[PDB]
Parts: C-alpha cells; structure tokens; sequence
C-alpha cells in the first residue's frame, strides 16, 4: 500500500493509481489525478 | 475507501488495548499468587514455634 | 554523552543505594554478576563486554558497606568505587566535617574525576544523604565545597530524609540540620525533601502494609529517584532531562526546596479494583493524606509543580486533567506566578521488582513542587534549636571537636533570615 | 529551479520536521529510502524545489537540523523516514540548554551557531536560484526559541531579501507548558517583529479543540497533531510546486497581504476536516470548503475573530475547480459578515489555485488570516509577564548568566506597541 | 430551487422527528444507508428542499433537533433511521434541563444555543436560495420548550423576513401528564405569538380518541399516534413535495389565511382514515368520504366547533380527481345551516390539489375547520394557571436563574388579551 | 453521562445498600468477580475490565462490614469505599456529628471527590437514612452539610427509614429523629419516607410469608426504589431522568416530607390466579389495606401523583385508567392544583431474584402521591417528645461529648414552624 501511515486525520489513499482512469472516443487515456 | 482505513486503524488500536487489559491482569495475578505464598510459610512457622 | 555520576553518602544514602540500582539493574536486563547476553547514561562498559554503573559509595563506617561487597551485587559493582572508613562520625557534624572527612576527601574526589573521565558530556551529579547524624550532614556539607570549586556548572541534584516533627531517632539531630543548612545553602543546586512519618502516615493506610522496614520504604525511594531520571534514556513525546528542574522550581537562590509526592502508590491486590487514567492521578498527589509531606499546602500556596508521567499516557488526555485543578477553590494560586506547571510524559511503563510492594500499573506521576507551607516546619525547627541553645545543651563535645561556639551564634541569623523570606513571599503584592 | 531551504530548530522543531518530511515525500512518490518510484512525471519536473539529487537517483532532502539535546535528535534517525537526511547535516549540541532563552541565544547557543552557519552556506552555495527560508520552531523552550533567534539575527547579514517564514508554536492561553515559559516567550518576539518577513500562530490547544470537537479522535498522541500541522505547511508553498490556473507563490502571498512591515502575525487553518462518522455523510462541493475555513471553530489559533476584525485574508485552492464558483462565493461571505471586514480596504480575500489536488481528493484549501484577533492574544502574555517581572520571579537564572533587567523592559515597549498597533487599525 | 432547513424541538422533538420522518422519507424512496431506490420521475423532481448531496450521492436530511440530556439521542439511532440523520446536527448537552423553562433557556440553554445557531447558519450558506423553516414541539418539557423558545426568538429578528411555520403540542385537559405545564407551555405561547407565522393544536387526547373509535386499533402507541401526525402535516407541505394541477406551496399558505397577523391559533383536523373492518365497505369516491369528513367525532384537536366560528378553512388534496365535484360536494355543506356557517364571512375556500397520491392509498382530502374554540382552550388555562400563581408552587426554583415575578404576570397578561382578541370576532 | 452515586447511610443503610445492590446486581449481568453501557450511571468501568459500584455506605458499628469484606460478594463490593471505624456511636448525634464523626469526614469527603472527579456527567446523589440509629443520622447531616458547600447544587435525595407510630427499637430515637429533621429540612432536596412497622402489616397480611425478616423487607425497599429510579439504565416510550424528581416533586421548600403507595405485592400463588390489568390493579394504590408508611390520605387531602410504570403498559389503558381514578369523589383537589399528576413510562420490565415470593408480572403499577396526612404523625411525635423533654431524659451523654443544651430547644421551634407550614392548607 503506498501510503505514509493509513489512516492519518487528513485525507490518504490506497488505490493503485495506475489503474483510475477514462478516456475519450477522441483522446488516449488519461489519468484523473493528474489532470490539468 | 478513506472511510474504511480510519475504520480498521480504530479498531487495531482498541485491540493493543485489549492486550495491555490481559497483560495488567497477568502481573497482578503473579503477585498476588506469591503473596498467598508468603501468608502460608508464615502460618507454618507459627506451627513451628508452637511445637 | 549524558552520563550521570551518582554519590551516595552515609547509611541513609548508601542503603537507598543498594535499593537503587536494584531498580536500575531491572529495568535494564543485567544479571547481577553484571553481564547482558542508551544505557550508557547510567553504565559503563568495560572492554570485557561488562557493564559497571557509574556510582561512588562512600560511609564512615564498614558494618554497613560490608554487606555490599558480599551481598548477591558483590561482582556487579567496582571493587574500588565503594569507599570505606575506619572512625565512625557518631552522630556530630563536627566529627563529620572537622575530624573524619577530612582524612577521606582526598581519595573520593581522586576518583570522580576519574569517573567523569570516561564521560564527555555530564550534566547532572546526585548526592544521596539524610539531615539527621553526622556523615548525612558533616561529610555531605564537606563535599559540596569540593565538588563546586572543581565543577561549578556542573547541575547537582539531591535528595534529602528531613526530620520529621513527630518522631525521631537521634537528639542532636536539630542541630546537624540547621548545622549543615548554612553551608548546604551556598553550595547546592537542589534540595528534594521526603521525610519518613509521611511515608510511614502513607504506608500503613493506602497500602495494606503494617509495620514496614526501610527495604520497603526504599523501594518508594528507589522508584522515585527512577521516575525522575527516566526521560534521559527513554524516548516520549514530551521528555524532560534532569538538568531542566534548576530553573522551574527554584524562583530564588534563598529557596531551593522542592517537595515529592509519588501518586499510584496501591496494594499489588488493590491495582485491580480502580481504574487508574490520568485524569484520576493528576489530583491525587494534592489530597491531603497522599503526600510525602508532613505539612499540609491547604496552609499555604503552590509556588510551581512539574509533573512527569510514565507509560501509556496521552498528551489530549493530560492538558484536559491540569486545567482543571486550577479551576477549583481548593488548589491555590495568587498573581505573582500564575502558570506554575510543566509536564512530562515518557513511554517506558514502571517495572515491578520481586517483593515489591507496588504493582504493574501502567501509568504513573510523580509530583515535584514547593509551597508556601514549608515556613511553619522550621518554625518548629529554628524553636526547637533554641531549647537547646539556650543552656548550651549538646555543645560541649562539638567544642572539643575542633570548631568553636563562634559559628552557633552565626548558625541563629542565617537561619532566622529564612523564615522571614518566606512571608516575603506569600504577602500579596498591590 | 527556485526553491526553499528547510531548517528546523528545538525538539518540537525536530518532531514537527520529521512529520513534515513524512508527508511531502509520497505525495512526490518516495520511498523509504529515497528512490522515485511513482506514477506521472508531472510530480518529476519541479521536484527539486524541496529535494536534492545525487549519485544513481538517490535522492536528499535538504533539510538543516539543529537540536541542543541528542537524546531527541535520535529519535528522529530511528525513524521510519530517518534514512533519508544526510548524517553531516544532524548538528547535535552536547549539553541541553534549560529552557532559559538567553542560553539559547547568549551562553550555550553561540557555541553552535559556528557550525549551523557552515552548513547552510554550503549548502545555499549548492543552490541554484533559491527564494526562501523555512523554519520551524516552539516559543516555549530554550532549545527551540533560544536557537531561532540567534540564527534569524545574524541571517538578515548574508540573505536579506529571501523571504522568511518561521511557523511558531504560540504558548496556549489555559495551560502553558512551561513555569518560566512567558520570559522566553516575550523574548522571542522582539527578535520576530524585525527579522522575520512573515510568522505564523498555531495554538497547541486549539488544535486539541479540533479533536475535541470536529475530528473527535478518541486518543490523538503527537503523531496526530504533527500531522494536521504538516498538511497546513505544505498548502502555503504549493503553486510553485505544480502548474495552476491562478498561481501564486511565497512572494506573492506576502506584498499582497500585509499592509504594514512590523504588522505580519498571521492565524492559519486547513479546510477539509471530517470525522470517520460525517465522512458517509458528507457534502462536497465548493461552498462546503467556505463553511471550514470561515468557521472560527475550526481555527489552529485560539482567539476568535469575533472580538476583533480581519484586514486581509488569504484563500489557495488546491484543486480541479470552476474559477466563478470560487469568485461568487468569497463575496457571500463579505457580505452576510461585513462587520468583521474593515473599510479602508474595499476587498479582502486573496485568491489562488493550484489543479493537482492532495493526494486522492477532489479539492482542499487553506486559510491565513491576519487578524486583530490576536491583540486578544497579545494582551495576555504582557499581562502575564509583568506578574513575574514586578516581583522579581525566577530574574537570577536570566540576570547573572546574560543581558541586564533592561532587556525585559525594552521587550515590553516592543510588546505594548503592537497591541497599540493592532488597536489603531482596528477601527482605523 | 427553494430549499428547507428543519426544525423538531424535544425529545418528544425526537419521537416526532423519527415517525415525521418516516413518511417523507419513505414517499421519495431513499434506503436507511442513503443512496436512490425509487421507481418513478417525479421521485427525483426537487428532492434537494429536503436533502444534500453528499459525495457518492447520498441525500441527507438537511436537519436541526434539540435535546440536551444526553440519554435521548441514542433511543431515536435505534431505530431503522439512525444512519440517514447525520447525528452532528442532532445537539445535546452535559447537564439536561429536566422539566425547567429557565434551564434551558438562561442556564446553559443560552450557552447551547451558540452552537445551534453556528450550524443552523453554516448549511444555509450552502443553500442556493432557502425557504424557510417548520416545526412541531412538545411544551411541558424542559429544552424543547425552553431552547426550541430560544431557537425561535433568536431568528426573529435576524432572519426575519423568512417564514418559519410550526404546530406545536399542547397536551390533554382531564388527563394531564406533567402538571407544572402552565410554567411551560403559557410561558411560551407568550414568546411564540409574537413570533411564529402559524401554530396548531395536535392534542394527544385527540389521538387518543382515534384508536378508540375509529381505526379499532385495541392497544395503540404513541408510535401510532404519531403516525397520524405525519398523515396530516404532510398535506401541508404537499405541492414542493408534488407536482400538481392547483398547487398551494409553503408560501402561498403563508398568505392567504392570516387575516390579523397575530391571530394564528387554528385547530387542525383529518377527515378521512377508517378501520380496516371499514376497509371493505369503503370507496375512493368524495361523497363517501364526506359522510366522515366534518363529524364531532374525527378532528386532531379535542376543542369542538359547536360552539365555535367557522373563520378560516382550508383543504388540501390528493389525487388526479374530479375537480367539479370537489366543488359540488363542498357547496352541499355549507348550504346547510347557519350557527356555524356565520353569515359575516362571504365566503372562504382554500383548494389545492395534487397529482401522486400517499404511498400505499389513492385518493384522499385533508381540512381544517376553524373556531372560537381554539379560546376555549385558552380560556380553561385561565382559571388552572391562576390557581399556582396566587399560592407560589415551584417559583422557589425559577428565581435562582435570573428573572423577575412579573414576568409571569406579564405573561399571563398577554394570555387574557389575545382571549380577548377571539372574543372580538365572537 | 448520567453517572449516579446512591450513598445509603446507617445500618440500615448498608443492609438496603447491599439488597438493592443484589436486585441491580441480578437485573444486569453482575458475576461476583465483577466480569460480566446501560449499566454506566451505577458502575465504573476499570481499567481491567472490572465494574465496581460507585456507592459508599456509611456505618459506625464496625460489625456490619466487618462481613462484606468476605461472603459471596467479598470480590464484587470494593471496601476501599465502604467506610467503617474502630470506635462506635451508640445512638448519639453528638458523637456522630462531631466527636467520632470528626476524623472520617475527610476520608468520606475525600473518596466521593475521588470518585466524581473519575466521572463527568454527574447529577447528584440518593440517599437512604434510619432516623433512629447514632451514626445514620449524625455523620449523615455532616455529610450533608459539608457537601452543600463541597459541590453544591449537585442534587441530594432522601427516602427515608422513619420510625413506627408504636413500635420501635432504641428507646429514645425520637430525639435524633428531631436531630436530624432539623437538617433535613434544611439541606435534603428531596425526602420521602417508608418505615418497617408499615411492610410488616402489608407482606404479613397479604403474602403469605408469615414470620418475615429485614431481609424480606430490604427486598419490598429494593422492588420500591427499582421502580423509582429505573430509567437512567432502562430506556421508556415517556421516560424521567434524576432531576424531574426534584423539579416536579415538591411544592414548598419547607414541605418536602409527604408518602406515598406502593400496590402490587401478588404472591406467586396468588398470581397464577389474578389477572393484573394497569387498569384494574392501578387502584389498589388508594385502597387503604395497602400503603407504605402508616397513615390514611382518605382523612387527608391528595396533594400529586408521580406515577410510575413498566412492562405491557398501554398510553390508552393509563389514560383511562387515570380518568376512572379521577371521577369517584375520594380523590379531593382543593384549587391550589386541580390537575396533578405525572407519568412515568419504562420497557423493561421488573427482574425476579430469587428470595421473594412476588413472581414475575408482566406489567407493573407505581404511586408517588404527596399527601397532606402526615400532620397527624409529626402532631403525634410532637406530643410525645413533649412528654420526654419536660425531665431531660438522656441529655447528660449528648453535652459532655461536646455540645451545649441550646442545640435541643433551636432544633425544637422549628418544628411547630414546620407543622404551621403544613397546617396553612
Ligand atoms: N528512607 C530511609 N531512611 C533511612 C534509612 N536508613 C537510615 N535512615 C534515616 O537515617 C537517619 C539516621 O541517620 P543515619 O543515616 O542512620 O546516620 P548517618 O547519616 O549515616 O551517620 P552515621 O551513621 O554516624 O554514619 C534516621 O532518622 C533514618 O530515618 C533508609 O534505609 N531509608
Ligand atoms: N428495614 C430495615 N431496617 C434496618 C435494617 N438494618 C437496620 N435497620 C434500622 O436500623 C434501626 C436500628 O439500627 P441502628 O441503631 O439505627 O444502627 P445504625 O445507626 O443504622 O448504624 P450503627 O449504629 O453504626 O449500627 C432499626 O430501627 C431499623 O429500622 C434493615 O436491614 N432493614
Ligand atoms: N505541535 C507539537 N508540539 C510539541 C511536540 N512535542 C513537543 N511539543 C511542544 O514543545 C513544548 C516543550 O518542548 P520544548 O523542548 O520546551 O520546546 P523546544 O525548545 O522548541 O524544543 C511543549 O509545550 C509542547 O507543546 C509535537 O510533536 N508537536
Ligand atoms: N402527541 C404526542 N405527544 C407526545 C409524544 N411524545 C411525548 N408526548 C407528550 O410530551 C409530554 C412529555 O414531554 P417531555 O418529555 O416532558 O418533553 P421533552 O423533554 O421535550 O421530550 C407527555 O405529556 C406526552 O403526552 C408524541 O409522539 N406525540
Ligand atoms: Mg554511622
Ligand atoms: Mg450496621
């Protein structure tokens, strides 16, 4: 798990993050946390 | 999925303090076992003095 | 690099000793030949894989250090570092001072130096001795010049066995402690205070303990002194060295006595029947039945307290409990010094020692203050000096000893200015 | 390719450095050892602003750390992330100092500040373009307070234009930790209001008042508190860090936020909080960010701005965000509440933001706000010094080592003008 | 795009805030864990008046109910719904009230209602555009009255121009539970007068009387009694809940039944529920409905009308219905008679009708018939209160929290004047 | 959040202190170990898992917890709390109150501060005390006394063991009976009362228990006091916390002294027959072969009803059951409060030990009525300590431990005062 300490007061994550994605009709596949 | 790490660190906490409960009632149990013991060997001395 | 010297100075100092490092010796997995299959502020190692503390006793008298060197602690301790006599002090601060200790001062300060040797960054000494006979005040007093011109900012912290009013051993007692009190003003950093009539008020009714020995008492003593020197080596979210309590405690260089009074002191039987958090533990050691004191605060005010925690205590749970005793119209502050506290919290959990009379309790206080309440034990003390004094009751063999009547007259202002500081102090000021 | 030099000072300096590097790293994708293994290479093209690059991507992080007493500065190399520092730049001191400040600034504190310089030109000599300082410390002891002061003194010499933020802990107003807390505390200040370009206030209490209430954590050590401060810390410093739509930086941040040079205390606060029982429940949209921040609940600085009013308020918005939502409801909070506004400046709210969110939520946000507040801070430590100073308490363990008793009153006229100062602007 | 902040004082509050909200909840289909489980379109028409959306989308009823003994929160989270109300809205103290209007009015009632009123105002800035609020309190206890009091004086003046409705509980005249009451309930109705924009009788003798005659329910609750409660005040906050043909919203009842602006004291009623012996010889049709419409024997309040005036009269409906004989079954009562039907009032009619129907029925009606009666009850409290205000009962307890003798006397004094204000009319 | 300490004082105060402690000990899950947070407003949570009773006694005789440190409950019962000494009193306020009372009121008063700085949710304390005994009345009032400047407004109830028109057990217990009604008037918040002569009469008549004890009765005082203050643990469609007691209960700040019933006391025998209906079994609160302390309201005037209720209780079967109570004319309400009652509704209903004879009922009834007959009672004690204080009875013990002779006759005139604020109805 990539995480600092899980469960910390402010936010953390845990899902892979390789794998939350979507892309267009239009676009490659792009990632949702870094969108710009 | 946040919501269901700081879920399971509560309760990885409440069990360490489940084990401190077991380990403060395994030291006061030793104690007072060698207290009883203490308590006999004076009651045989006092047989012993009697005689 | 915080290596700490202890020194233990008569029997009163030398048997707290043997309970001492019985506690430290625990606490750190070493069997008492001295072998172990961030203790370096307390031990010293050997080439040899040995540990060896870092101790120096000294005794005018052999009955009593006899049974160290052939106790089960015989091969632990330095076959040197414990000192000895052969003409015994016999209760008189000038037979301590004027006739003996100055015979044996030339080899016990010979190995301190030697012993701070093997350390590179010192901080704290700790002298051991009781105000009642001689070798508790003429040698301990003698020592405290001699390690100031050596020294000097060098913090030495002590612990003290005050007479108490009810009961007492000797009759020449009042004098050695207002005797020692001159010089033992100038020349000490601190002054911690327990007298035994308030660890003998506490043992018969907190514990089910009747009729106790000093072995049981010093085991309290033991556990205070630990609880103190704790912070150094354990790690805590809010540790406190030991050269930290000079500055805290001691408003002014006239009054430097500070109190102790360790809270969660319950029967082995009775640790099961309450529950002991923080909040029920930070009150406790302000009930008038539970301090060490035989002077009761409620007749003063609370100059400032440190307070210092062991074990699974939390910091939310601690500021929560110290607010409010202040809140209350029992506990006493007035404006000149309205903050007064400083905690300390550390993680290590107080270990039990086989007899002990305490229990594993995870969470222990020991409080550290002084009051205003202090004035009115001298005031016995300066009076009860002057019973003697007043047809030179217990001079006579001090004269032959080697001072003169000069200095008792001198022992009356010193002293006497004292008391007068004191309600200087607790007299609002507008 | 310009970036900031993090230095630390005091135990609490220590412990809060060590959660604050705790966090910055895997939110760039580091591991415990100091490799980047993480997923885009958006967190890769400006990670030198706070780290330092060597030998096969071994990476360093360029933190100068200064403690007076090793038994804590050990503690911090035990670690989970203690291997990453490099062991030259642990400056240890042999003896502790006692938590009077003037051997933290006169006696036992010059003897390392030798040392604590020559690892900072090194390393500032090292640096290519750099812009600030950061410093963290606790007003409360001589390890922490003593030390900052001596090293921001004497660094108005060499840097003066680099724009320095020290990030302090204010005494709580209940309990202080300290019986001889208030002399360092009001020592401390004299040498804040000319050297440090800005400062910040975290009350030790108030953020125990957001466990009691809003987070309400059952048994929060400092390892929690740490935490929720560290968040903060990295919000300020964030636009330089990634692109956005309406950046702003350090510099940006401060001309454009205080309106006088020795008027610069600031009172900070982070937005999204939300307890394991509100978190199923929550809202999550923008004007549930303005709820948080403006709530004076949910404020790491004790006093409420209801007593007094602000004068400039600032706003950074991390995240992916519609730029009119932000716009429309800054001023439906002006409005409702325009009489904790002033009136010689016709807006005050600061706005900036930045599109890569913390890790894994959709948007967060953090509040500075300098306020006249804290003259209701300020008021209380003054009537708290002179209590100690008339009678002349704990004076012989500050007189007979350093400066004379002239150096308390020359502190009070430098404390009394402040809160004069606050007052004059409070209703101008 | 009105949305509603709510408003339920009590325990009592929260009993009614548990049954109140079952009704609702249920009729726009949301599950106990909050995400949409509904079957229609106009299930998911405007269900943000009631609702936030959460992240996940999740609905959660935008709420306030006081309490302050800490023991009654936990009594309404057992039931099916402690997971859809967010319990940080639901407040409670340290110390409870404990049948004292002072408590928790003065003590630390103002001390709470610092913190009501920073969350009551932090959800409403999130609110686009609000409503309003709405309510029902029990009288005879100590917070309910005493802070919902508070939550109500503190929010005249500074929203004032919003409307905030309630229906309070007044309790029984021969059985009477808590009998210090006049303390409690005449104290407040000083308070809320000035206040309110409406307020009614739900008398638990009238529901009593419901499940001895008429649903032959053989050992009711108050549960059952509470769900009448929600049957009846549904139908009036129908049309932003429904789509409808002639709808009246929370507004447009703001604004056409009150004739003098301190006179809202009406007495509701239900004219149509019946047993489920009755079940099989029943139509859906309006003229067997209206033989069980205007009864002495059917109404929500225990004040009969007989000796009453009929002023203001509203009816509410249900139903894709035949409007013409809405209209001629109404004018066959009143061209019946004249002690009731008063001459002086030309006519008054109030009509709404709505589209979808109650969950479970088809058609329906809801009334309300207005009286002199409503002094009535008034007019008994005159001569119960002034029989412990003349001999000192509890006082002893009521001046150690900061107030003055008269203030009961003034009290009282604004009681006998707005009973003889319905007298004016009488 | 509704933590209670119940301090029962006397030896009547331990021995009902330790029955209704086995009634709540059976009604929850109490092994004598302690091991097994409804229970939370009687217990203490430890940290070893323990729930000790917040509850010190006190009593002087040291021969009655010279028991409980052993028997069955030797290990559930802490006698750190339980507080005895080593010298009795022996029906003396003076050596209660000051001269062997002088030396544990910093013990007591230091435990209960202890305690209640352990807890947070306070609200005040219950209290049983014998009229009649040496340390049940004298330690007592320095118990309350002290504490109304301890703490304070911290609430302090009293339900009162009280002596028998006619048959008694010390021979000269009415002058600690005004010795202390002096006090309780002055400091008790709340003070009902229920004497033993009273239970005698009612489970010889009515129970077929022929040849009973104080144990039996310390039962009927548990039963009475479980359905008094039952629903701090036990949730209620219409419940009460502690503090509705002293804000409904009594009228006057020198009027707290009135009685009240207690019906259904159904043996076993008698149960497998009677049907018991709160309708129909509820007015057997008013029969007069029925009450609790020996006197007759049917003389006097009804002054309120706190009614009390568990089990398959029914709002519409109380409701009417209190209307057909209301209409027969017995029931006189002079103007000053025609209404009156109070009700008090509880799910669970009451638990059986074994001991009793009263079997399992599926549903209870209750009375509080404060009455307007006890001016007979305290008339009737009136005329027979003036008969005992025209010679000066035992006087010479109570002034040389410590006192003076004023202190009898400024406790008496209070009490004519007392009984003219009773008579001005
Ligand atoms: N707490 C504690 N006090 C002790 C102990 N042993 C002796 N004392 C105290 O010491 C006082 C008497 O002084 P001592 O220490 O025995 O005598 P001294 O200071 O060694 O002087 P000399 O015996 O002549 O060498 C008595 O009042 C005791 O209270 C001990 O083991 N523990
Ligand atoms: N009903 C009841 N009364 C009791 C019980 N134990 C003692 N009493 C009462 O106590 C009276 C005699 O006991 P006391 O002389 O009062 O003893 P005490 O004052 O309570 O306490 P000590 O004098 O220290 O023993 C009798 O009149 C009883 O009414 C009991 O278990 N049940
Ligand atoms: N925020 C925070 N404060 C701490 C932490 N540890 C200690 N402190 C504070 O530090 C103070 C005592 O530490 P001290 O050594 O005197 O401060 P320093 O000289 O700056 O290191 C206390 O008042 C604590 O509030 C921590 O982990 N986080
Ligand atoms: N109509 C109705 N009355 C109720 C309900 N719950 C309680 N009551 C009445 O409220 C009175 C007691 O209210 P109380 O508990 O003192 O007020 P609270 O503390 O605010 O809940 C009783 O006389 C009941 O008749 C209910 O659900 N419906
Ligand atoms: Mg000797
Ligand atoms: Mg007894």
């Amino acid at each position: 798990p990539p995480c600092v300490n899980p469960g910390n007061p402010v936010f953390s994550c845990m899902l892979d993050p390789k794998t939350l994605h979507t892309t267009t009709s239009l676009s490659k596949p792009k990632m949702i946390m870094y969108k710009t | 999925e946040d919501r269901l790490a700081k879920e399971r660190r509560e309760a990885k906490e409440e069990r360490r303090q489940k084990e401190l409960v077991e380990n403060t009632r395994l030291g006061l149990n030793a104690q007072v076992t060698s207290i009883q013991a203490q308590r006999q060997a004076a009651q045989r001395l006092k047989e012993e003095e009697a005689l | 690099m915080r290596e700490c010297i202890s020194v233990h100075v008569g029997q009163a100092g030398v048997q707290i000793g043997n309970a001492c490092w019985e506690l430290y010796c625990l606490e750190h997995g070493i069997q008492p030949d001295g072998q172990m299959p961030s203790f370096n502020t307390f031990f010293s190692e050997t080439g040899a894989g040995k540990h060896v503390p870092r101790a120096v006793f000294v005794d005018l008298e052999p009955t009593v250090i006899d049974e160290v060197r052939t106790g089960t602690y015989r091969q632990l301790f330095h076959p040197e570092q414990l000192i000895t006599g052969k003409e015994d002090a016999a209760n008189n601060y000038a037979r301590g001072h004027y006739t003996i200790g100055k015979e044996l001062i030339d080899l016990v300060l010979d190995r301190i130096r030697k012993l701070a040797d093997q350390c590179t960054g010192l901080q704290g000494f700790l002298i051991f001795h009781s105000f009642g006979g001689g070798t508790g005040s003429g040698f301990t007093s003698l020592l405290m010049e001699r390690l100031s011109v050596d020294y000097g900012k060098k913090s030495k912290l002590e612990f003290s066995i005050y007479p108490a009013p009810q009961v007492s051993t000797a009759v020449v007692e009042p004098y050695n402690s207002i005797l020692t009190t001159h010089t033992t003003l100038e020349h000490s950093d601190c002054a911690f205070m327990v007298d035994n009539e308030a660890i003998y008020d506490i043992c018969r009714r907190n514990l089910d303990i009747e009729r106790p020995t000093y072995t049981n008492l010093n085991r309290l003593i033991g556990q205070i002194v630990s609880s103190i020197t704790a912070s150094l080596r354990f790690d805590g979210a809010l540790n406190v060295d030991l050269t930290e309590f000079q500055t805290n405690l001691v408003p002014y260089p006239r009054i430097h006595f500070p109190l102790a009074t360790y809270a969660p002191v319950i029967s082995a039987e009775k640790a099961y029947h309450e529950q002991l958090s923080v909040a029920e533990i930070t009150n406790a050691c302000f009930e008038p039945a539970n301090q060490m004191v035989k002077c009761d605060p409620r007749h003063g005010k609370y100059m400032a307290c440190c307070l210092l925690y062991r074990g699974d205590v939390v910091p939310k749970d601690v500021n929560a409990a110290i607010a409010t005793i202040k809140t209350k119209r029992t506990i006493q502050f007035v404006d000149w010094c309205p903050t007064g506290f400083k905690v300390g919290i550390n993680y290590q959990p107080p270990t039990v020692v086989p007899g002990g009379d305490l229990a594993k309790v995870q969470r222990a206080v020991c409080m550290l203050s002084n009051t205003t309440a202090i004035a009115e034990a001298w005031a016995r003390l300066d009076h009860k000096f002057d019973l003697m004094y007043a047809k030179r009751a217990f001079v006579h063999w001090y004269v032959g000893e080697g001072m003169e009547e000069g200095e008792f007259s001198e022992a009356r202002e010193d002293m006497a200015a004292l008391e007068k500081d004191y309600e200087e102090v607790g007299m609002d000021s507008v | 390719m310009r970036e900031i030099v993090h230095l630390q000072a005091g135990q609490c300096g220590n412990q809060i450095g060590a959660k604050f590097w705790e966090v910055i790293s895997d939110e760039h994708g580091i591991d415990p050892t100091g490799t980047y293994h993480g997923d885009s290479d958006l967190q890769l093209e400006r990670i030198n602003v706070y780290y330092n690059e060597a030998t096969g991507g071994k990476y360093v992080p360029r933190a100068v750390l200064v403690d007076l007493e090793p038994g804590t500065m050990d503690s911090v190399r035990s670690g989970p992330f203690g291997q990453i520092f490099r062991p030259d730049n642990f400056v240890f001191g042999q003896s502790g100092a006692g938590n009077n400040w003037a051997k933290g600034h006169y006696t036992e504190g010059a003897e390392l500040v030798d040392s604590v310089l020559d690892v900072v030109r090194k390393e500032a000599e090292s640096c290519d373009c750099l812009q600030g300082f950061q410093l963290t410390h606790s007003l409360g002891g001589g390890t922490g307070s003593g030390m900052g002061t001596l090293l921001i003194s004497k660094i108005r010499e060499e840097y003066p234009d680099r724009i320095m933020n020290t990030f302090s802990v204010v005494p709580s107003p209940k309990v202080s930790d300290t019986v001889v807390e208030p002399y360092n505390a009001t020592l401390s200040v004299h040498q804040l209001v000319e050297n440090t370009d800005e400062t910040y206030c975290i009350d030790n209490e108030a953020l125990y008042d957001i466990c009691f209430r809003t987070l309400k954590l059952t048994t929060p050590t400092y390892g929690d508190l740490n935490h929720l401060v560290s968040a903060t810390m990295s919000g300020v410093t964030t636009c330089l860090r990634f692109p956005g739509q309406l950046n702003a930086d350090l510099r940006k941040l401060a001309v454009n936020m205080v309106p006088f040079p020795r008027l610069h205390f600031f009172m900070p606060g982070f937005a999204p909080l939300t307890s394991r029982g509100s978190q199923q429940y929550r809202a999550l949209t923008v004007p549930e960010l303005t709820q948080q921040m403006f709530d004076a609940k949910n404020m790491m600085a004790a006093c409420d701005p209801r007593h007094g009013r602000y004068l400039t308020v600032a706003a950074v918005f991390r995240g992916r965000m519609s730029m009119k939502e932000v716009d429309e409801q800054m001023l439906n909070v002006q409005n409702k509440n325009s009489s904790y506004f002033v009136e010689w400046i016709p807006n005050n709210v600061k706005t900036a933001v930045c599109d890569i969110p913390p890790r894994g939520l959709k948007m967060s946000a953090t509040f500075i706000g300098n306020s006249t507040a804290i003259q209701e801070l300020f008021k209380r430590i003054s009537e708290q010094f002179t209590a100690m100073f008339r009678r002349k308490a704990f004076l012989h363990w500050y007189t007979g080592e350093g400066m004379d008793e002239m150096e308390f009153t020359e502190a009070e006229s430098n404390m009394n003008d402040l809160v004069s100062e606050y007052q004059q602007y409070q209703d101008a």
